[PDB]
């Protein structure tokens, strides 16, 4: 397991 | 070994270079020199676009990984410079 | 075990990790290689608070808990003629 990219972890910070 | 990185308003973010090779674009951009500009980049952003590059590499084939924290009114701006860094 | 730190003087930031057994003279040593200054030459600081060479990190404070990748530990940097410690913040 590896953390999600950037791109990803900005997206969910405002979409959950 | 080292890279220097350089936000639009002049901070000069000097990391390792094998931790800024986790940007798609840096490891383009240096194939040497080891100074980038990101002249739309604004320090705010690129250093914590620098605290993800070292949790990135730390926390690679992990047991639980910790938050990275982005607090809601940066996230876009964030989400662009790793839009533009392919990270 | 690591500790992650930025490394900071006027508008400077170098990101790079440490054991927290590593010493102050230590950090001095990482620091001269990017900065070719020699440690006699460096203050460093925890706050306004200079850091003795023969501490360790932990005696000083950095541990694992306050200095994550995620969410580094900020060490303050003055080189010697000392300039007063100044570290300009980032942008809004």
């Amino acid at each position: 397991f590896s953390p999600l990219c950037l791109r990803a972890l900005a997206f969910c910070a405002l979409a959950k | 070994m080292y890279v220097k990185l350089i936000s639009s308003d002049g901070h000069e973010f000097i990391v390792k270079r094998e931790h800024a090779l986790t940007s798609g674009t840096i490891k383009a951009m240096l194939s040497e020199t080891n100074e980038v500009n990101f002249r739309e980049i604004p320090s705010h952003v690129l250093s914590k676009v620098c605290m993800y590059f070292t949790y990135k590499v730390r926390y690679t084939n992990s047991t639980e990984i910790p938050e990275f924290p982005i607090a809601p009114e940066i996230a876009l701006e964030l989400l662009m410079a790793a839009n533009f860094l392919d990270c | 075990m690591d500790v992650f730190l930025m490394i900071r003087r006027h508008k400077t930031t170098i990101f790079t990790d440490a054991k927290e057994s590593s010493t102050v003279f230590e950090l001095k040593r990482i620091v001269e290689g990017i900065l070719k200054r020699p440690p006699d030459e460096q203050r460093l600081y925890k706050d306004d608070q200079l850091l003795d060479d023969g501490k360790t990190l932990g005696e000083c404070g950095f541990t694992s808990q306050t200095a994550r990748p995620q969410a580094p530990a900020t060490v303050g940097l003055a080189f010697r003629a000392f300039e007063a410690l100044c570290i300009e913040p980032f942008s809004s």
